[PDB]
RNA sequence: UACCUGGUUGAUCCUGCCAGUAGCAUAUGCUUGUCUCAAAGAUUAAGCCAUGCAUGUCUAAGUACGCACGGCCGGUACAGUGAAACUGCGAAUGGCUCAUUAAAUCAGUUAUGGUUCCUUUGGUCGCCUACUUGGAUAACUGUGGUAAUUC
RNA sequence: GACGACCCAUUCGAACGUCUGCCCUAUCAACUUUCGAUGGUAGUCGCCGUGCCUACCAUGGUGACCACGGGUGACGGGGAAUCAGGGUUCGAUUCCGGAGAGGGAGCCUGAGAAACGGCUACCACAUCCAAGGAAGGCAGCAGGCGCGCAAAUUACCCACUCCCGACCCGGGGAGGUAGUGACGAAAAAUAACAAUACAGGACUCUUUCGAGGCCCUGUAAUUGGAAUGAGUCCACUUUAAAUCCUUUAACGAGGAUCCAUUGGAGGGCAAGUCUGGUCGCAGCAGCCGCGGUAAUUCCAGCUCCAAUAGCGUAUAUUAAAGUU
RNA sequence: CCCGCCCCUUGCCUCUCGGCGCCGGCCCGAAGCGUUUACUUUGAAAAAAU
């Protein structure tokens, strides 16, 4: 079956950091077309009755999107299977909540809540500067949106603070060595560290150093290294364990060293 | 979906000698059927093969130091073993009667009131006993270490408190109905 | 007979305007009492009436002694009576829907498909 | 469980095969008290098929003079509900089978700086008529044709 | 707010292309070329790159490191069975990719199709008819015929899971539920305890004789008290509605019934030179061999052994095979 | 069995642009690489179920 485009999703197929089970049926949400990768959502659904169990039945979660107390990057979204990811705000009126999408230690999507002090903006990568007609520049983002007439000296591989209202950047930083990172995507995932070297290859990919202030050293392909602030300094409230990254040896030992599993 | 079959059959069919020591083991615990026994001996050359792998590779590698202390720690949890012990070469000390030991049925008898195993296995199964709150017909239990003083009778039954049975209630009632006129 | 109806996973559900948590019984006579006899003492320990009360669940466990379902408590009747599952409404009711169903429903509309301008004339041969 | 046992001779030691042994999956015989899990017209005929069913769809927001219902008071564009019909969108997804197919398919790896892209998301959106231009089609009404059709 | 539209970016992809990887055959060793084979130059065509196609021109390309040709009960892969180490065999079948809707060819619409629950024609089939004409494709779910060693209900329902639509509201044999089901897997019932009765042996006393006495055993006779689900069955519960299960009344066990079978007993190989019948007949026997009047192997009875809700038989395949 | 020393020691330079130094002048990291492979060791990179 090839003569177009495929709609359904299996389960069994699906990106596993949702943490599906598979005794409930061969179907899975599927997300829809939207800004970021298929693979890196975390479709609308998943996080409303999946995880924080607002609801129990997905027409449970239709019935709270038709009513508006949704707003993503403070829009309002509708639909169940809407397509955010990674530096997004999700926004709850109703209760007074914001929430924030970021990566686990694990490599999953956490449960992040942060002040409404913060959840005004999200950092945001460059990926593309791209000259339009009558001479004016782009600027290109993973979110995928074009902001006009950027100032001249940032550059690819470097990160924007966005006003979600209006757009018009407030900060950037310049990507170098000796400035703060988080990972997005390889196998590394959600750990932190400053950048410490970089390395070059004409074409074919190139990789990226990373060292944290752990004593250990590990390397990711260049597009997968997103910047969060200054050298040892977030410009984001991060959660707990600090992308640090244990073992599992020392991990289990800390479970029967607080000897506690329930509070 | 998933499954597995847990026992497995003898190499040889037919053995005077290994004939002689499946049934005298079957004698002692009461066990019904030699599938039952099979499937113990399987478990414990399960275990009797993983041991052998870990055995191999230098220590302060983290496959064998993780792998073997949650090991161990199972094998210490059922008590089969002791923290006396607790190394990785007594894990092939271990053997069949041990197994066996942990048993339910075998815990029944030995800190509870029968009159010999096969009264044990009889008493599990018409649910007079339980374990810690909770009935159970199953003598394949095994049995934790922490739980083996926590065997009682159940709350309700004939033993301990609880309604009279249907023989004792049909023979009160034969002085009265079943004898008394009529 | 003995009833002890003990509270677990209290949250408090703005969103769809109702109270969520799980029913733990205990009972060591004949566990499993009536759903319709949870809900009135559900609805005297939150002093909310037995109107926008709604359990389900109550699988017993081997051995009985306990039994453990999931209770909904809403705000007020027309915040039930919107949200609720159509069945869960119908199970005590006051909602129902007619379902013929789904031989006369389809033999229906194949008919239907043979004419034209008229829908109402399938409908009326019976 | 890194294993063998019977058979060529009057007798012995070899070579060698046969038979014995255990698992697995299809068929089949005989027998069967309770519980949970569940494979099932592939093998041969990608042979052939009665009958029934398996894709439709409307919000305050494209188009309501159904003579339908309703109104309460109506019409100033003009209600409220609304079958029908035009219009929009989908039917290129799923489901099923394994016949063809030996560098083909396929798998790992790479490339579009050689290209297209419904849709979503973000930008782009001022070189005797305008108080709003033109004329037909369906439903509908009425009259028909065929042995017979979703004509 | 709703709607529409142009271009760029993005998402979902799509399409071509790189390197490496494939089962058997030499009783297949040379093959390919103007019916383009390989290359050059320009053009045509196509979404674009390209002998994809055309004109002109060049004479190459591939092979014993197995080409080319032929075969395949060959869809490919993620995998599956067996196994010390190394391997061998299988993969139609739930995920991913591909191909196809009786066989062929052509084509409309659309962003997307060489679509078949769209269309047009041939060929092969087959239906209705007033004989003038008209209509059809179950390798979709059920069901039937045929084929065979060999395979289920013309059941219930959109509640779950998701998908489709102008849309919170509609629809979906996708999907979920039940039935048939000894493919296969997990759990484990078919009697437990005293009395009497004989029986054994440690033990004690006694010079032996003998007696006492303890530990257990079966085994008879009855019994005695106790216990339980198998079933029957009001009730709760389950769920879309129901079944089942778990939960609970009341009934529900004395061994005779609320009955365990399948194979075997000469050797391999755990188990009888017991009795009757048959007497190289009838039959048994994977193998070696049994049967000709005293049958440890046949036909039965008795007894015993193995496995146990299972066991036997046929065939494919692995281990056994250091007999690839 | 990580720096260096006998001649060698991660072989050299040449330098120049953007930091570190010390008091215009001077020193040392990054830039071309050691004839090529295999081999070995570490990273990156990999759908899920099993």
């Amino acid at each position: 079956m090839a003569r177009g485009p495929k709609k359904h999703l299996k389960r069994v197929a699906a990106p596993k950091h949702w943490m599906l089970d598979k005794l409930t049926s061969v179907f899975a949400p599927r997300p829809s077309t939207g800004p970021h990768k298929l693979r890196e959502c975390l479709p609308l659904i998943i996080f409303l009755r999946n995880k924080l169990k607002y609801a129990l039945t997905g027409d449970e979660v239709k019935k709270i999107c038709m009513q508006r107390f949704i707003k993503i990057d403070g829009k309002v979204r509708a639909d169940i299977t809407y397509p955010a990811g990674f530096m997004d705000v999700i926004s709850i009126d109703k209760t007074g909540e914001n929430f924030r999408l970021i990566y686990d230690t694990k490599g999953r999507f956490a449960v992040h809540r942060i002040t409404p002090e913060e959840a005004k903006y999200k950092l945001c990568k460059v990926r593309k500067i791209f000259v339009g007609t009558k001479g004016i520049p782009h600027l290109v983002t993973h979110d995928a949106r074009t902001i006009r007439y950027p100032d001249p000296l940032i550059k690819m591989n470097d990160t924007i603070q966005i006003d979600l209202e209006t757009g018009k950047i407030t900060d950037f930083i310049k990507f170098d060595t000796g400035n703060l990172c988080m990972v997005t995507g390889g196998a590394n995932l959600g750990r932190i560290g400053v950048i410490t070297n970089r390395e070059r290859h004409p074409g074919s990919f190139d990789v990226v150093h990373v060292k944290d202030a752990n004593g250990n050293s590990f390397a990711t392909r260049l597009s997968n290294i997103f910047v969060i602030g200054k050298g040892n300094k977030p410009w984001i409230s991060l959660p707990r364990g600090k992308g640090i990254r244990l073992t599992i040896a020392e991990e289990r030992d800390k479970r029967l060293a607080a000897k506690q599993s329930s509070g | 979906w998933v499954c597995r079959k847990t026992y497995v059959t003898p190499r040889r069919p037919f053995e005077k000698s290994r004939l002689d020591q499946e049934l005298k083991l079957i004698g002692e615990y009461g066990l019904r059927n030699k599938r039952e026994v099979w499937r113990v001996k399987f478990t414990l050359a399960k275990i009797r093969k993983a041991a052998r792998e870990l055995l191999t590779l230098d220590e302060k590698d983290p496959r064998r130091l993780f792998e073997g202390n949650a090991l161990l720690r199972r094998l210490v949890r059922i008590g089969v073993l002791d923290e006396g012990k607790m190394k990785l070469d007594y894990i092939l000390g271990l053997k069949i009667e041990d197994f066996l030991e942990r048993r339910l049925q075998t815990q029944v008898f030995k800190l509870g009131l029968a009159k010999s195993i096969h009264h044990a296995r009889v008493l599990i199964r018409q649910r007079h006993i339980r374990v810690r709150k909770q009935v159970v017909n199953i003598p394949s239990f095994i049995v934790r270490l922490d739980s083996q003083k926590h065997i009682d009778f159940s709350l309700r039954s004939p033993y301990g408190g609880g309604r009279p049975g249907r023989v004792k209630r049909k023979n009160a009632k034969k002085g009265q109905g079943g004898a008394g006129a009529g | 007979d003995t009833v002890t109806i003990r509270t677990r996973k209290f949250m408090t559900n703005r969103l769809l305007q109702r109270k969520q948590m799980v029913i733990d019984v205990l009972h060591p006579g004949k566990a499993t009492v009536p759903k319709t006899e949870i809900q009135e003492k559900l609805a005297k320990m939150y002093k909310t009436t037995p109107d926008v009360i709604f359990v389900f669940g109550f699988r017993t466990h081997f051995g009985g002694g306990k039994t453990t379902g999931f209770g909904m408590i809403y705000d007020s009747l027309d915040y039930a009576k919107k949200n609720e599952p159509k069945h869960r409404l119908a199970r005590h009711g006051l909602y129902e829907k007619k379902k013929t169903s789904r031989k006369q429903r389809k033999e229906r509309k194949n008919r239907m498909k043979k004419v034209r301008g008229t829908a109402k004339a399938n409908v009326g041969a019976g």
